[PDB]
C-alpha cells in the first residue's frame, strides 16, 4: 500500500515538473526568442545565461525519462534502476546548478519587469524565478522518494539501493560544483 | 496587489513538506504524507488588505549547503523551523539555519516557528526523548531563540490538529506588510 503511493507521487511530480518545465520555455523563454516583444538590452542573447541548460533537461524529462518511470509504474521496488539507466542524463543538473547564481543576477540587475509582464500577460501563477527553482527542487527530492521505497520494500531492494546512491551523488556533485 | 515570497527553512525533523500540505489542504495529511510540496501561492487577507502569499518547501535540500540558498534570494520572509521535539533541530536553528538566512539574506524578516507541538505532551515521545537524557522544547527556551536571532515571532503550531497553524502564516506576512 506504502509503496503503491510513493511510486503514485513519483510519477504524478514528474508529470508536473514536465508540464511546468513546458510552461516555463513556451512562455518566459519563448517570448525572448520569439522576436514578439522589446527584450531589454540588459538580457538580450543572454537566454542562455537565464535559462541554462534548462532545454535539455526538459527533453530529457519529457522524450525519455518519463516514459520510462511510466513503464515502472507496477514495479516499484525495482525504480531504482530507472536511475542507474539514466545516470549520465542527471549530470545537467550539475551545469544547470552552476548557472543559476548567474541567471538570478542577470534577471536581477538587468530584466527590470520584462518577465513580470509576461507572467500577468499569460495569467501564470509562477514567476520566471519560480520556475527556475524547480530543476534543483526536482533534483533533491528523488533521493527522498527512493529513501521511502527502501522503508516499504524487501531486500529485493538493490533495485534501490543503487538508485539512491546516483540521486544522492548527482546534487551532491552539482553542490560541489557550486563557487 | 502584495506578492509574498516565504521560504521554509529547518531540519528534515520539523516536517517542512507536511506543515505546508496541511496549512494549504486545512487538513494533517494522515493517510500518505507526500514528500512533494510544489511553490504555491494563493490569495489571504490579512488585516483586511488582501495579499498574494507565496511558499516554496525546501526538503530535499538539508545535505546541499550550495543548493540551498539558490532558494534565499528576493525572499520577503522566512519561517526557521526546528521540531519541538527534537533538541537538535532547536540547536540546528543557531548552528545552521540562521547563519546562512543571515548570510544570504541580511534584511529578510524571520519566524521562529515550533512544529509538532502535539508530540510535546505524548508519553512515548517524551520516554523516548529521556533514554537520550533530552526533554522537548519549552516555550521560554523559543522566546530565548528567537531574541537570539532578531527573529519578529516565536509561534509553536501542530499540522496534526492544526492549533496556531493558520496563525505562524498570518505572522509571516504581518512581518512583510
Ligand atoms: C509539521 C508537523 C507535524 C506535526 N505533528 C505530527 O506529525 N504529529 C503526529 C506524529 C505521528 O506519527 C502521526 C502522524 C499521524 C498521526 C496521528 O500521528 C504520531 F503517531 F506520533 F501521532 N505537527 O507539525
Amino acid at each position: 500500500r506504502k509503496k503503491e503511493f510513493i511510486m503514485a507521487e513519483l510519477l504524478q511530480t514528474e508529470k508536473a515538473y514536465v508540464r511546468d518545465l513546458h510552461e516555463c520555455l513556451e512562455t518566459y523563454l519563448w517570448e525572448m526568442t520569439s522576436g514578439v516583444e522589446e527584450i531589454p538590452p540588459g538580457i538580450l542573447n543572454k537566454e542562455h545565461i537565464i535559462f541554462g541548460n534548462i532545454q535539455e533537461i526538459y527533453d530529457f524529462h519529457n522524450n525519455i525519462f518519463l516514459k520510462e518511470l511510466e513503464k515502472y509504474e507496477q514495479l516499484p521496488e525495482d525504480v531504482g534502476h530507472c536511475f542507474v539507466t539514466w545516470a549520465d542524463k542527471f549530470q545537467m543538473y550539475v551545469t544547470y546548478c552552476k548557472n543559476k547564481p548567474d541567471s538570478n543576477q542577470l534577471i536581477l540587475e538587468h530584466a527590470g519587469t520584462f518577465f513580470d509582464e509576461i507572467q500577468q500577460r499569460h495569467g501564470l501563477a509562477n514567476s520566471i524565478s519560480s520556475y527556475l527553482i524547480k530543476p534543483v527542487q526536482r533534483v533533491t527530492k528523488y533521493q527522498l522518494l527512493l529513501k521511502e521505497l527502501l522503508t516499504c520494500c524487501e531486500e529485493g531492494k538493490g533495485e534501490l539501493k543503487d538508485g539512491l546512491e546516483v540521486m544522492l551523488s548527482v546534487p551532491k556533485k552539482a553542490n560541489d560544483a557550486m563557487h | 496587489m502584495q506578492a509574498i515570497k516565504c521560504v521554509v527553512v529547518g531540519d528534515g525533523a520539523v516536517g517542512k513538506t507536511c506543515l505546508l500540505i496541511s496549512y494549504t489542504t486545512n487538513a494533517f495529511p494522515g493517510e500518505y504524507i507526500p514528500t512533494v510540496f510544489d511553490n504555491y501561492s494563493a490569495n489571504v487577507m490579512v488585516d483586511g488588505k488582501p495579499v498574494n502569499l507565496g511558499l516554496w518547501d525546501t526538503a530535499g535540500q538539508e545535505d546541499y549547503d550550495r543548493l540551498r540558498p539558490l532558494s534565499y534570494p528576493q525572499t520577503d520572509v522566512f519561517l526557521i523551523c526546528f521540531s519541538l521535539v527534537s533538541p537538535a533541530s532547536f540547536e540546528n536553528v543557531r548552528a545552521k539555519w540562521y547563519p546562512e538566512v543571515r548570510h544570504h539574506c541580511p534584511n529578510t524578516p524571520i519566524i521562529l516557528v515550533g512544529t509538532k507541538l502535539d508530540l510535546r505532551d505524548d508519553k512515548d515521545t517524551i520516554e523516548k526523548l529521556k533514554e537520550k537524557k533530552l526533554t522537548p522544547i519549552t516555550y521560554p527556551q523559543g522566546l530565548a531563540m528567537a531574541k537570539e536571532i532578531g527573529a519578529v515571532k516565536y509561534l509553536e503550531c501542530s499540522a496534526l490538529t492544526q492549533r496556531g497553524l493558520k496563525t505562524v502564516f498570518d505572522e509571516a506576512i504581518r512581518a512583510v506588510l
